[PDB]
């Protein structure tokens, strides 16, 4: 039981933050195309 | 004997390939997988992933999160959410963002938000450590 | 007879031990220069490495001792290492000296933990989740443990460096008595002596890092 | 004298009881390495448990050095 | 009394007056211990 | 999606934690507790939603 | 006397039985570190099991200090 | 007497066999902590196995206190 | 007599060999708890292995109580 | 006689070396339980390793019962 | 003679040092079972490490049987 | 003399207490291997814990060599 | 002579301290098997830790063979 689980997170969230920070550390040659292919546009109703 | 499968939401690095060994950064500590390995299933944390082809050559990637599943028929399925080769990353942005998150951690006060800071902290620390 | 290498050496009636203890510092030259020779280059690097490995865990109050601890590990490691030289007198094999290194530093630490911190200091005498029926027995435990910390410090150094030197000396004597007998066995015992010397080199450095790390951990416990 | 002689064997034997703490302390600081490698975020809470285990372990070890010196000198 | 307290007492005064205070208190506790040792001997 | 002309309405299951944990055939799996099956089930809830969305 | 002498060896030997609790206590508070690193939410229930194990372990250890003092003084 | 004297050494030595149960009991209630941290839903079935192991372990420990008292008093 | 006296020390010493089974039995029924917490569906097959280990362990323990009584009475 | 007497202490002491196999056998058949609970499909290959470990362990245990009887009877 | 008698106790005592290899060998071939159940594809490389551990372990065990026979016969 | 003789047995017995550190040190540097194989990124922090455990373990081991030499020479 | 006789028992007893390294070495090269089966890519770094543990373990073992020969010949 990791710490963020005690905090109340979920592996969907842990994975978003992690996949995000790995996208920022990308060099700018790849940072744009990799933020496009992995962005979110859905909206809850 | 091992049929590997390393993929990402948009890229298939391997598919049924016959490799000899695979190193993965599981949330319960790393471990390397060979043929006939005991069946297991785990979820990953930020870290390297090294693949040893039968010819003794080693490919290195970097996965951010995902899931691993070694199976009874020696078939591995490694599905990473964001898989990048090592050379697509830079050390400066890694160290820079590590400081900003460390700065926000000492500044934060709420439990949940602090965990998200820490999650991004360990995200970067594994970045700088894996890079160089 | 056997413990001749541990008797306080005297030259021409003068206490030559005062020279041997003053010597190890003579192997650490210093320079106002910004880029300097190979010896001070590596040494300046190690002292940085050690200080980073020891002082990192400390708060702002603890890191004030960073001169003493790095100077303590550099002196013990150099004395132990020099001691492995033939016919040398290793002043860390002496219980006197090692007591005079462990008694002050352990005492200096617990005192600064008792001047301030006195309510946390007395509270460290009881772990947090300790149950009620087990409270009274667990306080007489630690006060005896705390009292043998300096004794453990000096003895762990003198008894480990003495036993190491005596052992090398015994096996060495065996090779001598074996010189006039079967030659391959002499080679085997000599090979044992070689591997033992390597262990004594690893123990010399570890015992220095151990003595210092334990003084450090005492310091962190009271800062 | 047979009493002064037996005090050496009795004090020597009771010291063997320290071998129990030499092994018990190795297990505590061995499990701290394993336990910390799995959940390194609990480092401060794990170490708190190691010292408690180290103290209680060495406690039984000094009870032997107690009798070892209770026989050698106090008798 | 020159270049002695200039090279020895100035650099260590930051240490000999506030840092090592508890060390000296311990060093006396040591001298008392070795004295009581060499007395009963 | 089957071809430019042919598609078929398929359907895939979604198992809760208690189904995967209490399965008899999940005993052969290793280093498994009810925490690694929670993270794995959650990530496979986003893996089958994404797979659907692409089909 | 041969009796006063043998009491020192007998009381010294029975103290070695404390070495068993020095090792048994190290295993309990070693497994508590490992067991707590895996499921830290059970901290209060795990510790309850450590004290029970610590008590039962040291119980066999004091039975030896029992005989060690039953021979040295009570005989 | 040489017999009354040897009874103290013999009864003292046989008590060292209790050190085996001091360590064996620590392993049982150490593995119970590890085993329960993994599958806490089996708490009642695991504990059932700990008591069985605790009993069988201490059984060998009391066989030593048996001989320790069989020599000291029954002979 | 020096023979009747030495029989007490010899039989007392050989009993310490039971301490090995006190610890070996604790490991078996300790690993049964850990092994059963992981794959509780093998409960019947695991227990079969515990008894085999318990028997073979205590076997070496009774070989000591063998000599302990072979010396005390059969000689 | 001092020789017939010392043979009892010497044969009694060498039997304590069996305590090493009482513990070593418990570890083998303890790790077999853990190792089989993880990969029960290797049951036949694991057991093959347990017997090899059991034999080599008890081998050192009988070398002690060797000397224990080499002293008691063969001398 | 007191020398011929003490040789039996001294050779008997030094044999207890074999108990260390009885336990050390059980751990090696116990960890081989656990280590092979996890990565059975390394069977040949693991076994290579077991023999190395078995040899180095039993090495310390025969050093005791060395002294046990160095005292019994060579002196 | 019976005193000069008993000093050899007493100093010899107290040395057996070093066997506790031979085993405790093996557990520390054994758990360092296991703990580092799981989280190799903590190598520097794990090793820091091994040395602390190695020192505290061998500490109890030298307390025995203390008494072993306190009896052999200082008395 | 009582001195030449006691030297055999004292040197024989101090050899039992080697049993600690027989067990400590088995744990190191046992954990190397387990630790290498988990992360075989660290084989060279793990083995580096095994030799360090093997050396430090056997170090305490030779300190006993030190006293064993310091008493038998050097005295």
């Amino acid at each position: 039981v990791a710490y963020w689980r005690q905090a109340g997170l979920s592996y969907i969230r842990y994975s978003q933050i992690c996949a995000k920070a790995v996208r920022d550390a990308l060099k700018t040659e790849f940072k744009a195309n990799a933020e496009k292919t992995s962005g979110s546009n859905v909206k809850i109703v | 004997q091992m049929s590997f499968t390393f993929a990402s939401p948009t890229q298939v690095f391997f598919n049924g390939a016959n490799v000899r060994q695979v190193d993965v950064p599981t949330l319960t500590g790393a471990f390397g997988i060979l043929a006939a390995h005991v069946p297991t299933l785990q979820v990953l944390r930020p870290g390297l992933v090294v693949v040893h082809a039968e010819d003794g050559t080693t490919s290195k990637y970097f996965v951010s999160s995902g899931s691993i599943a070694v199976n009874a028929d020696s078939s591995v399925q490694l599905l990473a959410e964001e898989a990048v080769t090592l050379d697509m990353l830079d050390l400066g942005a890694a160290k820079a963002n590590l400081e900003k998150a460390q700065a926000e951690l000492v500044g934060t006060a709420d439990e949940a938000t602090r965990a998200e800071i820490q999650i991004r902290i360990e995200a970067n620390e594994a970045l700088v450590k894996a890079l160089e | 007879n056997l413990f001749a290498s541990f008797i306080a050496p005297t030259i021409l009636g003068l206490p030559a031990a005062v020279l041997i203890i003053l010597f190890p510092p003579l192997l650490i030259p210093t320079s106002k220069y910004l880029i300097n020779n190979r010896l001070i280059t590596t040494q300046q690097w190690l002292i940085k490495l050690t200080s980073k490995q020891m002082m990192t865990m400390h708060n702002t109050k603890g890191r004030t001792w960073s001169l003493m601890l790095v100077s303590l590990i550099i002196f013990i490691a150099t004395t132990n290492l020099l001691g492995l030289l033939p016919h040398s007198f290793t002043p860390t094999t002496q219980l006197s000296m090692n007591l005079a290194m462990a008694i002050p530093l352990w005492a200096g630490t617990v005192i600064m933990g008792f001047r301030s911190k006195i309510k946390n200091a007395l509270a460290h005498f009881l772990p947090q989740g300790t149950p009620t029926p087990l409270i009274p027995m667990l306080v007489i435990i630690e006060t005896i443990s705390l009292l043998i910390q300096p004794m453990a410090l000096a003895v762990r150094l003198t008894a480990n460096i003495t036993a190491g030197h005596l052992l090398m000396h015994l096996i060495g004597s065996a090779t001598l008595a074996m010189s006039t007998i079967n030659l391959p066995s002499t080679l085997i015992i000599f090979t044992i002596l070689i591997l033992l010397t390597i262990l004594e080199i690893a123990v010399a450095l570890i015992q220095a890092y151990v003595f210092t790390l334990l003084v450090s951990l005492y310091l962190h416990d009271n800062t | 004298d047979i009493d002064t002689a037996a005090k050496f064997i009795g004090a020597g034997a009771a010291t063997v009881g320290v071998a129990g703490s030499g092994a018990g302390i190795g297990t505590v600081f061995g499990s701290l390495i394993i336990g910390y490698a799995r959940n390194p975020s609990l480092k401060q809470q794990l170490f708190s448990y190691a010292i408690l285990g180290f103290a209680l372990s060495e406690a039984m070890g000094l009870f032997c050095l107690m009798v070892a010196f209770l026989i050698l000198f106090a008798m | 009394l020159q270049s002695i307290i200039k090279n020895i007492w100035i650099p260590m005064k930051p240490y000999y007056t506030k840092v090592y205070q508890e060390i000296w208190i311990g060093m006396g506790l040591m001298g008392f211990i070795v004295y009581k040792i060499r007395a009963a001997d | 999606f089957r071809s430019v002309i042919s598609y078929k309405t398929e359907e895939k299951p979604i198992f809760s934690l208690n189904t995967v944990a209490s399965a008899d055939s999940m005993s052969i799996y290793d280093d498994i507790d009810a925490d690694v099956l929670q993270n794995y089930q959650e990530y496979n809830l986003a893996n089958i939603i994404y797979y659907s969305l692409k089909e």
